[PDB]
Parts: C-alpha cells; structure tokens; sequence
C-alpha cells in the first residue's frame, strides 16, 4: 500500500490543525507502532522550466519507424514552440506538462533544444515517470481539462513538495489499508484528537425512500452486509478532476472515469472496496449465491475465470455480475456509453474471499482488503460518500432509493464480544509500570469503549478491530503505543538444565572425528534427483523407491524425498569433481523419510484442549519413519601427491575405515560381513553390524551405476542408521599387567573364502586371557599352498597378569589357538616364529 | 540374439566376483589414540555445571600461601601447613607452595568477578601421598562455590544431587553427614548413592562441603550479613577408582597406553 | 616440506554456528529438543494458532505431502517440535530448537528453500517481554561480542502476541557498526497454551 | 578440548605428565650452564630426593612415560600433555602476610602474582617407533621427523592460527 503524505496529514489535520511532521519522523512513527515503511519516496524534484503546456497542432511525421509527432505547445504569454514526442496517448486540445531548455528532471536530466528526426525541439512533454510523479506506462501524463491554464509552474500543479510512504501492512491490521486507518494510527501516536472521516458529521447521510434494486441473498455464503445505490444520468464524457486523478496515481491506480475513479478513491479513503455497475446493463434481479461445478464468469479484464463451488457470485437473470470480493466482470462493467450506474457496497467473507483469490490468482486491491475483514458498519457511509462525489463530478442525480441487505435478521450493532482484562495486565507482560490509567486510554484511543469496575477493565473494541479478540490483543495495543524501546532487559532466572542429551553428543562427536580424518560435510538436499534409482539399477520393489512425495517442488522432476543420503552426497561429490576438485571425501548426518504405507493424514483435532495420548501416538504414527542417518562418499585421492610419494587413490577399504571412525565415535563394535547391495559394488560391498543387528553398508560403488551416473572411478560410499545404533556409556576397567610380553608370529593356511577375521577370532578364542593383541601382517597366495587357499600371517603378544609368562606357557597359548582355528575354519598352521 | 546378452549378463557378473575382496581386513592405518581418562572425567563434570549457568576458573598450581591458607581461613599454626601435608617451595619460609586444593582459585575468582559468583575450579592439586592404588602425590580435584544473597544448605544439597545425579544416574543421591574444614562451617562429608553398579548399590564416601566461612567473605571484602555462600569438593581420581571400579591408582598416572585406549579418543 | 599426509576436513558452517548457538544456551539452563521435518499440520499449524485458511497454507508458502489434504507437510520452522516439547515435559520449560526448515523460496544469493533455523520457547510463572529482552541480549553478545545489543520492534506472528522484529547491533564490522534484521519474537499466544 | 580430540584423533594417548623432573635431565640433554631451563623453582620436601625441580619444560615427563610404554613392549607409541610448567624470574622471593580482616588492594594482588614464577600452558608430545602400523598395505613407517612438525600443523589448525617452520638448533 501506497499513499501520500498530504492526503494523510489532510484527515489528520481536521482533528489537530496544524499537524505537520518531516518525512523522516513519520517514518520512525510509523515503525515504532507497527507499519514496515518498505520505501520513503519524495516526488522527484523539478528545477527551471517545467511548466503546464496546451497542445495546439500535432505533425505526424512520416518515414521513420515508430509514429513521431511534432507538436505546436503553447506554453504560456501566448509563446508557442515546437517539440518531438514519442507517445500517442494525447490529442490536439489536451493539457501536457512540458520541460523546456534549461529545465532539470530528476535523475540529473539537463533539457537542451535538440534536433531531432528532421525538426527542433524545445524541450519534451513529459511522462509522470519522468516527472518522478507516478508509474512509468506507455506515453506522457495528461492532465484533465481546467487543471491549470498554460505556462502555470508544472511543480505546483502537480504537487511535487508531497512524499509517498510505501507500506508493507500486515494481515492483522487491514483497517489500516487505506488514509482511514492510517490516520488513526497516527492520531493514536500522537495523542491528538481525531475525527473520523467516515463519521456522519464528515458523510451526511443520503435519503432512504425505498429500495434501490431487487436482491436475494443465500446467506450461508458469508456476506455479512450488501447495500446498493444508483446515480442517473451522469456524462460520460466527464473526467475525473485533477486533484483526483492524482491521488490515485499516488497511491498506484490508473485513473479511467469517474464512475470507477470514485469507487478506488473511495476505497483508498475508507478501506470499504467499492464497484460500479451500468445498471442499464442489469437484467432482472441481483442475485448472491454459490457457484456450481463448472460455471464460467468472464471478470472486467475479459478473461475467463472457471469457478470452484466455494465461490461467492454476484449473478443476475442474465449472467454474472461479479466474483463477489475479487472482481466484477464483464456483464455489468461500466462503458464509455454508460448513463446510469448502481454502485455496490458490500463485506464478504474474509475466509471466502481468501480462497477464491489464492485459486484464481487475483490479488485485487478489493481482495486484499476484504482478505483482512472490511468494517461492516460503514457500508452506507461509504456508499453515499461515493454517491455524492459520482454526481458531483460527472453531473447525474444521486437517486434517495437504497438497498441495504444487512443479514437475516439484520445485525444493528457491529461491535465485537467485549474483552475483559484486568487493569495492569498490560504492565505484567511488558515489564514496566505504565503510568495509571495508561492502558485505559490507550484502549479508547483505538476506538473502544472501556468501563472500569475496580481492577477489571470491559474493553468492547470498534467494529473496524476485529483482531481484537483476547486479552493478549489488547496488551500488544498499550504496549506498542507506549513504544516497545521502554522496556528493559532483564534476564530470567533459568533452572539447571540437564545439557546435551547423549544422541546429540553423538551426532557432534562423529562430526569432530570424520572432519578430522579429511572429510567435509555438506547440507544434503532432501528432494532426490530424477530417476535417480532407475540409474542405481534397483528392483521395483526395492524399499528406497518408496518414496514420500511432495506435491509442490520446485523442481518438477525432482518431487520424491529421500530415503538415503548417497543421492545428495553424491550430487555433490559431482559438482566439486566439475569444477576440478577431483580429490574429495564428503560426509552429511541428516534424516531420511522412510515411509510405512500410502500417505494417510490425520484429521483436525481441537485446539482448545490439548491432544490426549493417543491422538498424539495416532499423529506420530501416520508420519513416516525418518531416523538420523550418517552417510559419506569418496573419490580420486585419500592420500595426496607430496614428496611421500604418489598418493594412495581411494578404495573401498577406505569406506570401511569410515564405518569404523563412526564406530569408535560411537563407543560400539561393528563387524563387517560380505554383501550384494545396490549401488554398491557386489565384491567390495560389506553389510555392517552392531551386534546382530544390521545398521547400513559400506564399500566402493558398482561400476555400472558409476558409469550410468557421470561419477568419478572408483568412488565408494557409506551409509548407516544411526537410529540403529544403539546408546552405550562404557566404564572401562582396564587390566593393565606390568611384566614383560612374549611375541610370536604364527601364519596360517585356510581357504581364500574364509574371512580374516574369522581366522583371528578363532585364534583369540583358543588363546585365552593370554594373548593381549593379535594383529594381522601379511596376506600371501601362491601356488605351492593351493590355487584356492591364502596365508594369514599373524602377529600375536601374550602377556601374563602375575607372572612373567614363560616361553613354554606362550606356546602353549599359541598350540590352543592354532587348534581352535584348525576346529572352527580348518586352518592350517604354516610355521611360527618370534 | 534371445540370449546373447542373458550370457554376456553373466560374463560381466563374474568378472564382478573376481575382483572381489575381504571386506573383514583391518583398514586402520591411523591407530586412533586417547584423550586421558581423567581429563575426560574432568570434562564430563565441567559440562554438567555449565549447563546449570556455571562458569569455570582457573589458576597458578604454585600459589601464593596468602590464597591457599590464610584467605581460606586456616589458622597461622594450622597441622596442613607443615611439610608433612604440603609441598613447600624453597627456601623456609618463602610463603610459596604447590596447592593442596583448587579453593584458592575460587578466592581469586572472589577477588576479580561482581556477585552473584557461581563458580567452577577443576585442577590439578598436590598433597604429600605416597603413591599406592588408592593415594597419588599428583591427583586432580573439582571443587565449587556459590556466592549470592540468600544461599542456603538446601541449595548446596539441590547442587550436589544435580551434580550426582549427571555423573552416576537418575537414581543417584546424596547424604551430608557434619565433619569439619577450615574453609567451610557448617562443614559436612557428602556420601553418594551410586545405584548404577558398585556389585550392589551401596553409598560411598564422594566428598566434602559446606557453607563458606564468615572470614572467607572477609578476607575477600564480602559482607556475609549480606551473602551467603556454600562450597564443595570431590577428587577425580577418588571418583574415577570407585565408579569404573579400577583397583589400582598407579594405572591413571603411570601414562601406560593400555589404560587410556579402552576409554576412546575422547573427540 | 609440507608433512599432512592426512588432509584436515570440515564441519559445514551452518553447523558449527548451530553448535556455537546451542552452546550458548546450555550455558544458560536450556535445553534442545529434536523433531521430524516432515510434520503434521496438526502440530504445524493448529496448535500454532494458524487460521484454518491462512495464507501460508497454500501450495505457495510452504511444501505439501502427496496427496491433496493429507495434512502433512514438510516443515515451516521447527516450533512444532517446542509445541511436542511442551506436550511431553513438565513445566518450566526453557528449550531451544534448532534445525532444518522449508520454505518455498527460490535459491538465490539471499534465500534458501532448505534453510536451518533457531527458535527459543520459554514458558514459566510470571515470565514478560523484559525476559524475551534479557535472552535476547545474552544471546547477541555470545554471537556477535559485548558491545552488542538488541531493539525490538512491533509486528505480527500467529504464534505469537504481541509481536515484534529484533534488530541486533553488529558492531564488530559489516564495515561499520549498523543495526541489522534478525529474527521474530514475541509473547506465546494464549491459543497455544490451550492447546 | 580441540587440541585434545585433534591430536587424540591422529592417534597420541594424553599422559598425565609429573611435574617432578628426573635426577639431571639437563645433564642428560647437554643443556649449557646457563640454559633457561635449568632455572627451576625447587620443591623443598619431595617424595624422592633426588627429584626436587619444578618442570620448565614438559618433555621430561613425557620422555618418561615414552620410556614406561617402551619397556613394557609398546614400542610404537605418541604420547601428549597439556600442563601448565613452572619457569621462575628471580630467586625464590615470598611477600609477608597480608590481613584477613580486609580484601587485598589490587596492588596487593599485582605484588602477590608477581612473586610467584611464571606459569604458562604448554601442549607437548614425543613419538616412537611405527607411526604407521604394519598391515596387509605394507611395513608399516617408522616415526620420522616430520611426524612432529605435523603434530605442530594439527595443533596450529585446531588453535585457528597459522604456523611458519624456520630451522634451528
């Protein structure tokens, strides 16, 4: 919303006369109690001659591309010069507002008599973009007939000491969507007195000797008040006056005639949208009901709008008036030709109107305001405020009949429920001791009527606030008058928390512990690429496919969320490759979305309770599943090039060093276990375990999904489920024997499918408390032990608690565990050594 | 061509065997190491006071005997303040010690900081211990002191069940029984209900407290008709033995790698 | 010679700034409460005192789950985990929330669709804007420095009423010490204690 | 804390260090006469006669529990201490009593700190044998040189500071 400071200190200024503030002073009131000012624009400033011109002769010139005028203006003192301009939006007779040479536009516009397109100029006739007046449209302002004679000062005419306060009003406060409110406002701000311009003292009222047009009203659509006039016989060659035209293109409307011109006037006035209807176009009676499925309105813009059974119509025996609170339409629009007008006033529902703009994308200045809730008790006012002005200017006749539709029954008093508050509330919330009776006169200041009865105050708001409903509504009314800076800082006396839960130290420990060793995070995007598991090559009925879906992206192939964290990873370990950052290990801790059926939502549950248990367990249970995964990818080098050496480019063992790092952040044990798994690489893809229970995978990716997918050789990934691993608090104890170690390397042969770590559990089962360490050395094949079998050489050191282990007691150990491992995976010993 | 690519499938897949791999090799090429165990005791009690809108002091282990004794209310005679309980800098009678206690800390902190003064002093202390499995000459102890207008015992209570109930569980409680320090009056020793295991829930003797002295307040410009205060004291080591159940001190402080790496890195 | 065999990595900076922030507040007795980002409209909205046709809730504002009016959503902001908070805790209740959001914007230099957020709730006897205030003020020096304060100007939240903008002084640069926006606040409105 | 978990993670084991310096480290290390180092505060009621000074450096502390870990068969060891050492300005010099029934002036406190020796934080670390372990990836690599400036680089990156390496004896 847009308005201009004259016309706001003008209904100020009734109340409080000689009211006048800077610019930068407003807009410092203006946040101070609530109104965001988005923008302060003074009217642009004008130097030298830039003045009113008549237009007396117009040249097309011919031959060039655009159609060129060269125009005869006189420009005052019966001086005449001609002047080149572009537009066409001017005829022979009209008002212009001319810049001669020497005058200065804003921007630091210097004119000078230039030649142009085979004649002189002096000077141009302007736009009021140019000006700095109002919005740039096609072609250069026009001023209505008898706004100034020529040669008159072009700043003073046009009013150019005047500013436009741009504001962002909030949904709240629709009362001040027009100089009404605002005024209000400010007459609260400053503690002057003020007088209502839709008061009846401002807008006497018209008569009322019968009714104005027939009308049926289905009162389950939600209109709370529908009343009509007519004005006959206006001209409709009449334009609306300068002062007029003006304060509408201020305020960011076009100006057309006067029969739609007063209505947006008038709603810019008061906040009450009205619309004319050439009631000579009306065929038969007025009708507010429903649209049917599949009903058509063709609105003022021509276009066809295809109607929901939600919306409120204006339709008459013919066709369709009006999208009731949104826009009027065709039927009845008024025309060049139209005589005879009926103008209609009404307050639909705020809920109503809402949806059906939202659906139809028609913001309209009408919707916006009917949006917010309109005040209802200042229909007729504004009716006959806009009556009046109609005939005043286009020279009708303001008929006395009057239809006033105001519900059934009729509601007589628009005011709210009262309030009711006890008399320093006002002061708990904020903190501060206001001085007495700070609160009740705040109260009355926005309109309402406060009675007192010991130390709990009545307060039933005016009928234009009807966002104030609780207590709570009125607090933030006192304290945003008294200014919000008053009040001080205090902190609060806050209990012993318990800190950080265990989960959330976990997340923070597996960050510190992969950041470490070389990884980066990213910030993973939940909305999975396109196809993403057509490229992963996973079944049909692979659980990842099941995906929640949104409804809404902003990526249309891209609407499914992820159930794993690779797909975002991945996406970025593409994007640092491409910019040649091919040696990178990303790491993401996010949730997923699992989902367990088909997307089943709850129903409303009241909000004047609170929820029991179960509906809560119901709520919980219709989500999906979504536990905390980790997830990381790698690529090129894990080892950089240095003096070391080449570098060690990645390998899949370097995912599992990954599960491993998270593992020990953990404070659990994993075991690793062979595993087919797409995307991963079926040879080099390891399942891993907390306990029994599987928590995720690990290894280098599959080197058909590699390639299907733009990714780098060799990459290699990880992903577990946090959720799945379980809390653990250990309180070690360690056994921390003092007498000396007996090392012995003993290799073993055993099948190439027996895993590593079977061989070693087996030799620590069958070594006992003994053996303090096993580590494996080397891992040989060769022909001489066998095409399929391996050698597993492994470096063992026993360590007695109370005694120096003999070398005999160590072998013995030794003999134990060679045997377990003959017993359990059929090892073989090859030798032994120290 | 109904089975040139069903075979050609299977061509691929076990070219895909071939390059398998033991996924149960070791991949650890960077051992991971340990923070100490008492350090991250140390941490464990640091963050649980923190979260209770605690702060954490610290301070010099060599200290003026004006901060370790005389401001702590030890009288100039005192048995503590021979060189049978304390470590003495040279030459006799230099007024120059390693703290017995991390208190001193806590009356520079009175010193330096407005009131209210919620304070934390987690530190390494020296005493004349020989070194068995249940004594070190070096150990390292948490001690507080609250400072404010109207503290009470009851407060003191409410801090020592908090404190016990995040370092032991939610079962965990404390019991105050009257004894005796200088630096406190009423002084008591605070026993611990140690649910968790123990083999048999049992209490334990954690530490000591008390409401600060008069004469503490004092000597550090405090009126005490105006504030009140209370204080504490657990050793770390003491706490560490008799939680983990680690029969032998001398593993804490005698840096074996085998004693540390079971607790974890610590990160 | 260069001896990092082991590069150095990175926790994302949103994080470690979410970290710095919790920290903040543990070190004033709060504490921090988890939620799913995929959230009924139950405890999205309702239970924040939303209008049944506000226009947040449209396909404009804010993601929708598949399929139409199944009152599930990706989330706006994280109070719904504080209304769960509320729902499971015994007051006082001082907890802050700090995760991911969604909201419809597109990606520019200015605006994320996936963006991380940090919402307090403090629920207690006799607490007042003055309070609101003080964490306000202990909350900027923490992040910013100790020459930093707040201002707080009135404006419009469903959740909350009365409403306001915080400003915060950012003097240690932005190349010199101006006031900046920073977020919303306001007192809990009484609809969402009913509910 | 993050030089803490920074060196943990890269594979050191924290001691606590002793503050009771070996019988003549210094002779040991050659350290000239007039070597800072050798400027001890002196305990004057040890628990071991021969172990009164003060450590000006936390090597000696760390070298010990290396040579513990050695001895016992951990030969691949990287040990870290993060403790305040003792390093005095003058000769042992004490300031008298000050009353109890009054707060110290701060000059009183300026004259009090100032008595006592400096005793600033130090992070230290010693390293031995493997740095890498053997493996099915090869030998293993043994502790070099460059193993400490890199625990210079992980320190430096865990403080947010940057570090330059000039040589020197």
């Amino acid at each position: 919303m847009r308005l201009p400071y004259s016309w706001l200190r003008e209904v100020v200024a009734v109340g409080a006369s000689g009211w006048d503030v800077t610019p930068g002073e407003l807009e410092q009131t203006l946040l101070r109690i609530g109104h965001e000012v988005e923008e302060v624009i003074p009217l642009g400033p004008v130097d030298g001659p830039v003045t009113v011109g008549r237009v007396a002769d117009i040249e097309e010139l011919t031959g060039y591309k655009k159609p060129i005028r060269a125009c005869a203006v006189d420009i005052g003192d019966r001086q005449y010069r001609e002047i080149i301009c572009g537009a066409t939006n001017f005829a022979v007779g009209d008002l212009v507002v001319v810049a001669l040479p020497g005058a200065t536009l804003p921007g630091g516009f210097t004119i000078s008599a230039r030649k142009a397109y085979g004649r002189n100029s002096d000077g141009m006739i302007c736009s009021a973009a140019e000006l700095n007046l109002g919005a740039d449209h096609s072609g250069i302002l026009v001023l209505p007939p008898g706004a100034a004679e020529p040669g008159a000062d072009g700043a003073g005419v046009l009013g150019l000491d005047d500013v436009v306060f741009h504001l962002a009003i909030t949904p709240d406060r629709g009362y001040c969507m027009s100089v009404r409110g605002l005024a209000r406002e400010l007459a609260c701000a400053y503690d002057l007195d003020f007088v209502d311009p839709a008061s009846n003292s401002r807008v006497p009222p018209l008569p009322i000797e019968g009714p104005a047009w027939p009308l049926t009203v289905q009162p389950e659509t939600g209109v709370r008040r529908f009343a009509l006039r007519p004005v006959i016989g206006i001209d409709p060659a009449a334009v609306s006056p300068w002062w007029l035209q003006r304060r509408l293109l201020l305020c960011g409307i076009r100006a057309t005639c006067p029969a739609v011109d007063v209505t947006n006037y008038v709603m810019l006035e008061l906040g009450h949208p009205m619309h004319a209807h050439d009631r000579n176009r009306i065929s038969g009676t007025l009708g507010v009901r429903f649209a049917r499925s599949g009903e058509t309105a063709v609105t003022l813009d021509g276009i066809e709008r295809k109607l929901d059974t939600a919306d409120v119509l204006i339709v008459d025996d013919a066709a369709t008036a009006a999208i009731g609170g949104v826009m009027g339409a065709a039927s009845t629009e008024v025309r060049a030709d139209s005589t005879d007008v009926l103008l209609e006033a009404a307050i639909w529902d705020p809920a109503a109107v809402s949806r059906t703009q939202r659906r139809l994308h028609l913001p309209s200045e009408a919707a916006r305001r009917y949006e917010r809730t309109v005040d209802p008790a200042i229909s007729v006012a504004a009716l006959d405020r806009c009556a009046r002005l109609l005939a005043d200017i286009a020279g009708g006749e303001v008929s006395p009949t009057l239809t006033d539709w105001r519900g059934d029954p009729p509601c007589d008093d628009w005011s709210p429920p009262p309030i009711r508050m006890g008399v320093d509330v006002p002061d708990r919330i904020a903190g501060v001791a206001y001085p007495q009776g700070t609160t009740a006169r705040r109260l009355a200041q926005i309109g309402a009527v406060v009675t007192h009865d010991g130390d709990t105050l009545t307060v039933t708001p005016p009928s234009w606030r009807p966002d104030l409903r609780q207590p709570a509504d009125l607090v933030e009314e006192v304290l945003r008058l008294e200014g919000l800076e008053v009040i001080p800082s205090v902190l609060p006396p806050a209990p012993a928390g318990r800190g950080l839960t265990a989960g959330q130290q976990r997340r923070r420990t597996i960050g510190r512990s992969l950041a470490l060793s070389g990884y980066v995070e990213i910030l993973p995007t939940p909305f999975l690429p396109a196809g993403v598991f057509d490229l992963w090559g996973l079944e049909a009925d692979d659980s990842r496919r099941m995906t929640t879906r949104v409804l809404n992206p902003l990526e249309a192939d891209r609407p499914q969320l992820a159930t794993t964290l690779l797909p975002a990873l991945l996406e970025a370990l593409v994007r640092n490759v491409s910019r040649g950052l091919v040696d990178v290990a990303l790491f993401a801790i996010a949730q997923v979305v699992q989902p367990t059926e088909q997307t089943r939502g709850v129903g409303l549950i009241p909000v004047d309770r609170r929820p029991t248990d179960d509906e809560i367990a119901m709520l919980d249970a219709s989500l999906p599943r979504q536990p905390q995964h980790v997830a990381a990818v790698l690529a090129g080098l894990r080892e950089p090039r240095g003096p070391w050496g080449p570098g060690r480019p990645v390998e899949a063992a370097d995912a599992f060093e990954a599960v491993r790092i998270i593992a020990r952040a953990s404070r659990v044990d994993v075991t690793l276990r062979p595993a087919q798994y797409l995307p991963w690489h079926p040879g080099r893809c390891a399942q891993v375990f907390v306990g029994e229970s599987s928590v995720g995978h690990a290894g280098q990716l599959h080197p058909a999904v590699i390639e299907r997918s733009g990714l780098p050789k060799g990459t290699c990934a990880v992903e577990l489920n946090l959720d799945a691993i379980p809390c653990s608090a250990p309180l070690p104890a360690p056994r921390v024997s003092p007498y000396p170690a007996v090392f012995q390397d003993v290799s073993l042969v055993v099948a190439a499918d027996i895993p590593a770590q079977a061989v070693a559990d087996a030799v620590r089962a069958g070594a006992g408390d003994l053996l303090e360490d096993i580590a494996l050395f080397d891992v040989f094949t060769g022909p001489q032990i066998g095409e399929h079998r391996k050698s597993l050489t492994f470096a063992l050191r026993f360590r007695a608690p109370d005694r120096t282990l003999t070398e005999d007691d160590a072998s013995a150990a030794r003999d134990a565990a060679v045997q377990s491992a003959a017993e359990r995976v059929g090892a073989v010993l090859r030798g032994w050594k120290l | 061509d109904e089975r040139l690519a069903t075979l050609r499938a299977e061509r691929d897949a076990a070219v895909l065997v071939a390059e398998g791999i033991d996924v149960t090799l070791p991949s650890t090429r960077v051992p991971a190491g340990a923070r100490h165990p008492i350090i991250m005791l140390a941490e464990h009690v640091a963050d649980t006071f923190i979260a209770m809108g605690w702060e954490l002091a610290e301070g010099p282990e060599v200290e003026t005997e004006q901060f370790n004794f005389d401001a702590l209310n030890f009288p100039a005679d005192h048995p503590a303040r021979g060189e049978q309980d304390t470590f003495y800098i040279a030459p006799e009678d230099s007024r120059q010690l390693l703290r017995t206690h991390t208190s001193p800390v806590q009356i520079r902190t009175l010193l330096a900081r407005e009131l209210p003064v919620y304070i934390i002093s987690i530190g390494r202390t020296f005493r004349t211990d020989e070194l068995d499995a249940t004594h070190t000459p070096i150990f390292h102890q948490v001690e507080g002191l609250a400072v404010d207008r109207g503290l009470s015992m009851a407060h003191l209570r409410g801090t020592l069940d908090a404190f016990a109930r995040a370092e032991f569980g939610p079962s965990a409680r404390t019991r105050i029984r009257p004894h005796f320090f200088p630096f406190t009056e009423p002084s008591a020793e605070v026993d611990v209900w140690f649910a968790n295991k123990i083999g048999g829930a049992a209490w334990v003797e954690w530490g000591g407290c008390g409401m600060v002295h008069p004469n503490v307040l004092r000597a550090t410009g405090i009126d005490p008709d105006l504030y009140s205060g209370f204080a504490f004291g657990m050793g770390l080591e003491r706490t560490l033995q008799f939680r983990n159940g680690i029969p032998d001190m001398r593993d804490m402080v005698e840096g074996d790698v085998r004693f540390s790496l079971p607790f974890g890195v610590g990160a």
